[PDB]
């Protein structure tokens, strides 16, 4: 499911992050040796992590978002969220037509426009696989006309089988909340829920 | 009209004149940007410029109105060199101390008018102000 | 349309249901305000640049009285509402606060044409008077609650402050032993209260108005100035050294402030003319301060 | 909130006028007011455009009253440009300070009315103000 | 302990009829919260007249017609009919004021509300007072 | 600096003559107007970028973000 | 805005050749910001001229000898030799500046881009105007 | 965008030898940082001369020694002979400033660096101008 926002819900302005924190958590074998040389080894798989926090709400918007994150409890079933910072449309075009040849696995991708899509990705946007729902971020770009080599963070998850279409824009977390256990909402003599803050956390 | 949307048009003497409009509807409650360019289809635009304020005023041009796009939303108000140098010639001769380059000619306005079919008269005043002559020398 | 001067105006103070209107007013201050929750809700989303701003409250008011002496001393009513209890015409200052809330009362600012407006949950702060060489005048310092605008009003006709009490010059004693060049001799009392903002949750889409206040403290003090003056060569009587206890009174013909027992601290000024400032403040164990109100012949 | 009802239209000369008046009912007992619009049934709307209030006073012009999309709320006050010509002919010939082209043509208000919708004749004023001609340029 | 409002001041609207409604509600401030009962209006009446001025041998402008609504709800009408407040306009000052020429002033009213009957008690009660102002319409 | 930009061209004209202000609700006058102040402001703040690599030398504030802009009014 | 973004001064140094560089570029702002593409001035004439004053009788004091240096890529060169620039240092106001005394009024210019094309579009522009000023100098 | 500094004053010494030497390098603002290259001065050739007033008809005071002294790294020097200094020194301003008598006032001084040749242009270039100071000495 979407997490509401403003872009979602524009009649509830309060919504919205006041600020963002996307952490990166990549485990690892650390280990120090006595000669000086640190070596690590990469094992669990990496994570994106969001940690939002939400300005002054008011009673009906807090009621829609408490209302939302309430049937995401019952449902069970994921919250996708859309960080505002990584959209910016730096690439139009429709990206059905753009194939990802087959057999790919690690950072590197290559993936052929067949002259379809118009602007340049730039190192530190988002990506995202149409099949898998892991979202990278890419790290250097180099195109050779139509064809484009792009360099993602995290490995690729899955090997690619020449039908997953690349994602530039609208990418969501599928993420799962992490302060549900214990989450309390103070409404003020003022007349707004003040601190309401959440704790996402990739999930797969 | 829009009393509080004036705007003075300068024309640049020696030079044909051509200014632009664009008719495009918004509704922006279902979320920001979102504007639809409107169909100008069977409009026709039309005005004029006088020397003064009021009635018996000497008519000093009429603008060669067009549209440019149909369904685009793209019209044009405009007039070719001659007539602005008939401005120019007509124009006041009381220059500013500190723009010295601007004379004030006349007023002037136009309307919009809707000949539809199954219609009727739809005038309507878009544009309202006076027309300042900016001087030229390098004819 | 109808403008509101100062000059016609008319304060009557509203107590037990009696109507006291407070003539020979020399001027009084006054102010109304509301207050606001003004928050920006600047988003990743959205850098707005519109406040979401709420009237939620009303300002407790700070209204100022200037009132001259009269000769049928309704003005020590502003003693006896701020808390010294009363025998005849003299008030005490009370070993301990009697309650815990103050005395509350409500205002009125009459005006033309049934113009008014009304402060209500008043209660008297401060009262401090200037015994000098001009005519005595005490500043009274009321705070308000809730401020409102009313049609009719009550209008106190009959008790009135009467003719202003003619000058007569201070004079400081001890025990009956003046003290010399008196230059101004200046009391201050206060009821230092508290207002208990009581806004909750139940008040949200509401104005909320300061309803109920506790007393602090409740003091007596005075600050007298002196011309440093000495009769002998290592005086014991006129000096700088402190005085833990001795009994006070600044007199006049028409008041009295006693202190039974008083702690005088001095202050020397090396102006042009030497100056000593005395800061007397009652003792510990001292007996309740006095405040005399003599209308004619004592 | 309190009262609005005065507010000044401002007409435009050669040119046919038209306004359109979307009727609404805001309550504020909840936070978002709440926007539900009033019905328009068994509702008739009047309007003179009388110069100065005081009695006898010649009556310059009339409006039109149109009621459509009862549904929504929405009417329409109008009046054709013989009606604009008839109100131009008899405005004073002194100008607006704010804006040299207005002058004062009248006055005016639009009172709706429920006619034995429970027999009853709840006539009420909605608006009113001055009626300001802005002289044209095209004509 | 409280002030009451008595002197209202009614702003009426030429060419339409006027009407005003109050309702009358008992009240008390007891242990259990505020209790408030609608005022039983039977055998009480009301009326108002209209005058120029204060002054003894004021000229009488009009009078308002007076009706009870729902006297189980406590509510009484007090309002006067368009030709009313033609009368009223054509007797009101002259005196036009800037910023706004609409509003003239028309006199002072009077509202008495009385129960009269052989077991009770000739008691009358003037629930308001104040001044009539008058809205100039051109309409009509 | 030694040599400049001097606007012969862009230059401000007469001043407007005086005209007395009036404040209006829709088209309604509010009387008795005494003072009407406005105030617009851009509430920037600089961004201190002063850094080890800058010692020894004359450092100057060079970048600023907005932290708010506001349209305010006292009558 | 109106008049004042098309408006820059020149001042023409004397006893040295005056030539200005103008690179046309077509910026894009509104849709997105920093895109900027250069102008094909192909067909695309440029002509300009000096006068003393801005009345109907004016001394044609110089005029630009302007040129298209490079077709595309959207640069052009408007440029006045040394004798022209003699005349412009005669021909000038005797009253010198008092924040730069090196330099005198000399007159008035405008600059005009003709696109003159076989497509029936042959617009004018004034893409430049202002006043020009004449720098003394002593190295002859 | 920001400005540039072409007025500079000078200020000679009597008696003694004035020697200054200018550099061109060639400058530009990319994704790379600052790139400079030393400007080649090849056909690159000065001339400078002195006056006691800007307006025409000046006498010339004296002028300026040019040279060339690196073409590699862009560096060329403009100076004068002790003989050219005395001469400036005798035509000098006897008009005298308090807080430091040493300094009168010489005349205006401009410098063009110009290049000739059949393919290049007629183009030259006012690099710099201002003011010529004298610090009169006592020793020869």
């Amino acid at each position: 499911m979407r997490l509401p926002d403003p872009y979602t819900n524009p009649e509830y302005p309060g919504l919205g992050f006041e600020s963002v924190n996307l952490v990166d958590n990549d485990p690892m074998i650390r280990d120090e040796l006595p000669n000086g040389k640190v070596k690590e080894v990469k094992i669990s798989a990496q994570y994106w992590g969001i940690n939002i926090s939400y300005p002054e709400l008011f009673p009906d918007e807090y009621a829609f978002l408490d209302s939302r994150l309430l049937e995401y409890k019952r449902t069970g079933d994921y919250l996708d969220v859309l960080l505002p910072q990584y959209e910016a449309f730096r690439v139009r075009g429709d990206t059905k037509s753009v194939t990802i040849p087959a057999g790919q696995k690690g950072s590197q991708i290559i993936l052929n426009t067949n002259g379809t899509l118009t602007g340049q990705p730039k190192a530190g946007d988002l990506f995202k696989l149409s099949t898998h729902p892991k979202v990278y971020k890419i790290t250097n770009f180099s195109s050779s006309g139509n064809v484009w080599n792009i360099s993602l963070y995290p490995d690729l998850f899955i090997t690619t089988t020449g039908s997953e279409k690349p994602v530039f824009n609208g990418i969501l977390f599928r993420t799962k909340l992490m302060n549900g256990d214990s989450f309390g909402s103070t409404l003020n003599n003022n007349g707004t829920y003040s601190g309401i803050s959440l704790s996402l956390r990739e999930s797969l | 009209s829009t009393e509080n949307r004036v705007i003075d048009l300068v024309v640049d003497e020696n030079v044909p004149y051509g200014l632009l409009m664009q008719f495009m509807d918004v509704d922006d409650s279902v979320y920001p940007s979102t504007s639809k360019p409107v169909d100008l289809t069977d409009f026709s635009l039309r005005g004029s410029i006088k020397s003064s304020l009021e009635d018996g005023a000497e008519t000093v041009a009429s603008f060669t109105t067009a549209i440019v796009d149909a369904a685009q939303g793209v019209a044009s108000i405009s007039l070719p060199v001659s007539a602005v140098t008939t401005i120019a010639s007509k124009a006041s001769k009381e220059r500013d101390r500190y723009n010295p380059r601007q004379r004030l000619a006349g007023y002037y306005d136009v309307i919009i008018t809707r000949t539809a079919v199954g219609s009727a008269a739809s005038s309507f005043r878009i544009m309202e102000g006076k027309v300042y002559i900016s001087d030229g020398v390098t004819q | 349309m109808f403008y509101s001067l100062m000059r016609e105006s008319k304060i009557v103070i509203e107590y037990d249901g009696r109507g006291y209107h407070f003539d020979a007013l020399s001027n009084y201050d006054a102010s109304t305000s509301f207050q606001e929750f003004k928050t920006l809700r600047r988003t990743i989303h959205n850098r707005t640049n519109y406040a979401d701003s709420i009237i939620n409250a009303q300002d407790p008011s700070s209204i100022s009285l200037a009132i001259n002496f009269s000769t049928t001393l309704i003005e020590s009513n502003f003693f006896d509402w701020m808390g010294f209890t009363r025998e005849g015409n003299s008030l005490f200052l009370p070993r301990n606060t009697p309650n815990i809330e103050p005395i509350m009362f409500n205002m009125y600012i009459i005006n033309h044409n049934n113009s008014c407006i009304y402060f209500e949950n008043c209660y008297v702060s401060t009262v401090d008077f200037s015994l000098d060489k001009s005519i005595p005048i005490l500043n009274v310092g009321i705070e308000s609650g809730k401020f409102s605008e009313v049609s009719t009003f009550r209008d106190g006709y009959t008790i009135t402050q009467g003719e202003v009490l003619p000058y007569s010059a201070p004079a400081v004693y001890t025990n009956s032993s003046p003290l010399p060049a008196l230059i101004s001799a200046s009391m201050s009392f206060q009821q230092q209260c508290s207002w208990r903002e009581d806004r909750n949750i139940f008040d949200i889409n509401k104005i909320y108005t300061n309803k109920r206040a506790y007393v602090n403290e409740m003091n007596a003090s005075a600050t007298l100035a002196f011309y440093y003056v000495k009769r002998l060569v290592g005086d014991k009587f006129l000096n700088l050294d402190p005085e833990t206890r001795t009994p006070l009174i600044i007199k006049n013909k028409y008041v009295s402030i006693t202190f039974p027992l008083a702690r005088i601290s001095k202050r020397l000024n090396f102006s042009d003319l030497y100056q000593v400032e005395y800061d007397v403040i009652p003792t510990a164990d001292s007996d309740p301060v006095e405040i005399n109100f003599f209308g004619e012949r004592k």
